[PDB]
C-alpha cells in the first residue's frame, strides 16, 4: 500500500486493538504512524492522527486543480531559488 | 508593526490585487502572518497545517472557506507561497 | 469545519464510546462511506476510515499530484463524456 | 478473445506506444481488461480502487509499482481514461 513520506504502516487485528486503542491514538499522534486493523470479514480501517488527515485532506484539496497546483509548485520553486520580492509589510 | 515578508512572485502580484481590490482579505493574511510570527508556523488562528507530497516543508492557513494563506519559516522568517486560490 | 470527501460524512465520538463500540465503528466505516474522529481528554485525537477509503484518497493523491499526469487524467475525462474517443477491437 | 474498449486520445497513443516498445506492459492492461470485464469494476487483479474528487466515477489499477489503468465501466463497457503516467 501507499503511505506518506515519513509514515509507516502497522498491522493489527481488531481484539488487539479495541484492547490497546488509547496506545494505538498516542502512537499515531506521536510518530506519525498509521494503523491498519484487520476484522476477521475483510471489513478494516485505517486510523491516523487527526493531524495526518487534516493534512492529506488539505493537500488534496490544494492539489486537486491543476492550474493550482502548477501555481504552488512554481512558486515553492521561485521561494527556493531566490527568485523572490522582499516587502516590509504593516498589520 | 513592521513585519519583513518574502513573497513568491506570484504570490505577491495576489497580495497586490487584494490589497487594491479586497481589504477585507488583506486584513485577514495580515493578521494570520501575525500569528504566524507570534505563536510559530504551528499554532494560532486559521488552522494551520502540516502539508505532504510535493508541499512538504510548507504549511496551510485558511484566509476563507476557499483561500489559503500557504507559507513556511526559515531561520524565523515567514515565506509566502501563495494567498489565493488559482483556477 | 473540517474537509470530507464526497459521499461522506465525519462523526465524532470519544475515547471510551468507540472503545466500547469498536466493532459497530468499524463496520459502520465500511458500510456507509463514514469517518469517525475519535477524541482524548488530551485532544490526541484519531480519525478511523475503511481501508477502502484510505487506499481511494492515497491512490487519488498518486495520481493528481503531478500537474501533467492531473491535467492528462482531468482532459482525457473530459475526451471519454465528450465522446471524443477511440474505439477499438483489442484480442485479449 | 475480442474486447471492445473505448480509449481517450492519450491513452490510445500510449497503448500504441506500449504496443511497439514494451511488450510486458500491453500483456499487463490486457489482463486487467480481462479482468474488469469478467470480474467488474472493483474485482481482480491490479488492486481495484475507487477514485475521488473530479476522479469520481473511475477506478485505478495497478499496471506496475508506477503506472495505473484509469477507467470506467458504462452499460457493460470498458473505457480508459489513462494507462501510462505523465509527467
Amino acid at each position: 500500500g501507499l503511505v506518506p513520506r515519513g509514515s509507516h504502516m502497522i498491522i493489527k487485528n481488531y481484539s488487539y486493538a479495541r484492547q490497546n486503542l488509547k496506545a494505538l491514538m498516542t502512537k499515531v499522534n506521536d510518530d506519525s504512524d498509521m494503523v491498519t486493523v484487520t476484522s476477521t470479514d475483510d471489513k478494516n480501517v485505517v486510523i491516523m492522527s487527526e493531524s495526518d488527515y487534516n493534512s492529506m485532506m488539505e493537500t488534496l484539496y490544494l492539489q486537486q486543480n491543476p492550474n493550482n497546483a502548477e501555481h504552488l509548485a512554481q512558486s515553492i520553486a521561485d521561494l527556493e531559488r531566490g527568485k523572490t520580492i522582499t516587502k516590509d509589510i504593516d498589520v | 508593526a513592521r513585519l519583513n515578508i518574502t513573497f513568491s512572485p506570484q504570490a505577491f502580484e495576489d497580495y497586490k490585487y487584494f490589497q487594491q481590490n479586497n481589504k477585507k482579505m488583506v486584513k485577514k493574511i495580515n493578521e494570520l502572518l501575525k500569528s504566524i510570527d507570534r505563536n510559530g508556523a504551528l499554532e494560532g488562528i486559521g488552522k494551520p497545517e502540516k502539508l505532504k507530497s510535493n508541499l512538504t516543508g510548507y504549511y496551510s492557513r485558511r484566509i476563507n472557506h476557499e483561500h489559503r494563506l500557504v507559507y513556511t519559516v526559515d531561520d524565523n522568517h515567514i515565506k509566502i507561497a501563495s494567498c489565493k486560490y488559482h483556477y
